[PDB]
RNA sequence: UAGUUGGUGGGGUAAAGGCCUACCAAGGCGACGAUCUGUAGCGGGUCUGAGAGGAUGAUCCGCCACACUGGGACUGAGACACGGCCCAGACUCCUACGGGAGGCAGCAGUGGGGAAUAUUGGACAAUGGGGGGAACCCUGAUCCAGCCAUGCCGCGUGUGUGA
RNA sequence: CAGAAUAAGCACCGGCUAACUCUGUGCCAGCAGCCGCGGUAAUACAGAGGGUGCGAGCGUUAAUCGGAUUUACUGGGCGUAAAGCGUGCGUAGGCGGCUUAUUAAGUCGGAUGUGAAAUCCCCGAGCUUAACUUGGGAAUUGCAUUCGAUACUGGUGAGCUAGAGUAUGGGAGAGGAUGGUAGAAUUCCAGGUGUAGCGGUGAAAUGCGUAGAGAUCUGGAGGAAUACCGAUGGCGAAGGCAGCCAUCUGGCCUAAUACUGACGCUGAGGUACGAAAGCAUGGGGAGCAAACAGGAUUAGAUACCCUGGUAGUCCAUGCCGUAAACGAUGUCUACUAGCCGUUGGGGCCUUUGAGGCUUUAGUGGCGCAGCUAACGCGAUAAGUAGACCGCCUGGGGAGUACGGUC
RNA sequence: CACGGUGUGGCCGAUGACUGGGGUGAAGUCGUAACAAGGUAGCCGUAGGGGAACCUGCGGCUGGAUC
């Protein structure tokens, strides 16, 4: 069965860059919402949208492509239902030399690497962008 | 393996064996010489190499290669042995150290002398 | 696992406590490894490794345990006491055969084992320790000396000219 | 004060690895860490000349870590190289859908106390320098108490329906167990017709037959298996399941409403099923056929070929628990170009009945991207990711010995 | 209660006339099982037989050539 729905989203995004669409869509929640918000501010996807029907939560989100290449080239999920991953805030990894970006989540929501040393706090690590 | 999988079971190391059991973990055992003969190489090589079945202080009898041309071996003989193989001939693990206790250093020989225990000529 | 797990009365200790004892009850531990069995003094540290790790516990410091092999207690603030006592065991020594004696895993040293590791030295002048009012006495702790290329560091074994 | 006066060795020179020639010997003597040298021109053996590297030292042996991503937490694998249990169910455990309120266990932050000295590192100081000694720092990545934060995980309360399951209509099937029954054929038996061969092989022979075969016709007995349909078809967890009929019975597909409301996935131990051969007790026995007997072939034949033939193959009740039990590919979930077939359903369209589009669950052939050592795989992944389990660590010895369970 | 004694039973180690298999070496002897359709396709499980590689029966696989 299916355990793990951010690692679903990141895979499906993913493949969907992989396959050059446009646009991808799944079913919804707060979590996968906050993060494609980091990802939107940090400039990866162009745009975010959520529907509702009457239950059912739809969140489509908007590929970037420049150039041949698309945008994201890596995403890799890191902390898993096996094996959750916490960092303090002086051991925050760094992606890329800082060229890419570390999602953290603290205490004060979701944020960056950069947000979180500059705030001075740590928290769970959920996946490398770049 | 699985993280689960580690934990119940982790990561197992294999033991390693010595070549060189009889010594017992010393640089050198002392020896008395039980049968001083010659044997013929392994294929491709020829010819007859000394060698002498000793039995030491540790409790083992084993066989040891004599090196240089000319020695002065014979039965019952005290001699001190060290490690290594001579490769072409099967079962010769170990090598006696010329010009130790009673074997005496090669003769006529004037480069390579701290090996084969020759002193300086006058 | 049957003083075993808990409780009550009593005893015992410097002191809590099945520490001991008489009853009452049937509890206690175990797949998060009980019981049995092999091996092993522990740490600060040391070697290696980019790190994570791996191996290790000489010399220096802290803790523990032991003192020919086992079982006890006495004296004392403090010991179940290396150079104190009693008992049992093995071993060794003196003897006039009546009777006695001893424990280097303290320093030096001998035999043996081993590939392999040193002198049967000097002084309490210094730092400490014990006794004493002091003078002072004791101190193989210690401070020094002897032996070994075992290691690390440094120096020399000559310089210029000379076809 | 005296006067160069008292004071240099060890290893190596085919490659890995800086440094080459000549004599002596001829698979001998010998060298050797690995690969390998020496069997008349040895840059590899011994000596000499020369040189290279170190230097009061130089080499060898022993031991630990490294190189070794060669136990892989950082940081490996399982189609064919070693490696997916034969297949299910399920206990402990691991992990687990969406929204909301609360808690502050995990997680994060601050403060305080502690983390002996020596050791490591930094800046200095004293030794003629250096080793060495020493002042002050930094560090000791840890632990405890206390005060805070609430995004995620966990606990508690409430709510939801996309996962999972239930009721009602319909459909396909060699799914299973029991009992009946039909036709073809083989063997044997009885009886007609009939008379010298039949059978078998590469060629023969053993064998059957004049007390009459073989061939042909009629009738009877018995056992085992189900031609055509038949299919890259179907059903089953796997092993497997084919004539027809009745009885008992499991699962699957398909439509729409209704209902419960996370009831889920995997699964160490455990347990159930599990081809063929084999074993036990009692039956049955047509054909076939291990063992065995004879005839051939051959240098020999123990075999392949031929003539016979007993266990067994079949039934009832039990055991055994193994196969190249194979897709050599564990189970579950989501996503990622297309083209051509086929099986069981749903829907739409024509327009009269046969076709054409879709959608779903199976079963096949190609193939883009991607992956792979290559072969190849490619929506039935060996692609992209997540959860849990099993297994591998050079070839032999060896799925072996000992011990134990059955 | 230590040491000791008796009886009985475990476990570890050493040792033993004789016996079984394994490895290495040298190719002395008998064959030719496998590699090509290896001259009877090979291999897996099981059973029987044989101086020996092996042969035969039943079931299974292609990691089998030609059609």
């Amino acid at each position: 069965s299916m355990q793990d729905t951010v690692a679903d989203m990141l895979t499906r995004v993913r493949n969907a860059q992989m396959a050059k669409k446009q646009t991808v869509s799944m079913p919804s929640s707060k979590l996968k919402v906050a993060i494609a918000n980091v990802l939107q501010q940090e400039g990866y996807i162009s745009n975010v949208e959520v529907a509702q029907e009457e239950t059912k939560s739809t969140l489509t989100i908007t590929l970037k492509y420049f150039e041949g290449k698309p945008v994201i080239e890596m995403v890799k999920r890191v902390s898993r239902p096996g094996l959750r991953q916490y960092r303090g805030k002086d051991k925050l990894p760094s992606v890329k030399q800082g060229l890419g970006i570390a999602i953290v989540s603290t205490s004060k929501g979701i944020m960056t690497d950069r947000a979180a040393r500059a705030a001075g706090i740590g928290g769970e690590v959920i996946a490398f962008v770049s | 393996a699985t993280t689960n999988q580690l934990i119940r079971k982790g990561r197992t190391t294999l033991v390693e064996k010595s070549k060189v059991p009889a010594l017992k973990a010393c640089p050198q055992r002392r020896g008395v010489c039980t049968r001083v003969y010659t044997t013929t190489p392994k294929k491709p090589n020829s010819a007859m190499r000394k060698v002498c079945r000793v039995r030491l202080t540790s409790g083992f009898e084993v066989s040891s290669y004599i090196g240089g041309e000319g020695h002065n071996l014979q039965e019952h003989s005290v001699v001190l042995i060290r490690g290594g193989r001579v490769k072409d001939l099967p079962g010769v693990r170990y090598h006696t150290v010329r010009g130790s206790l009673d074997c005496a250093g090669v003769k006529d020989r004037n480069q390579s002398r701290s090996k084969y225990g020759a002193k300086r000529p006058k």
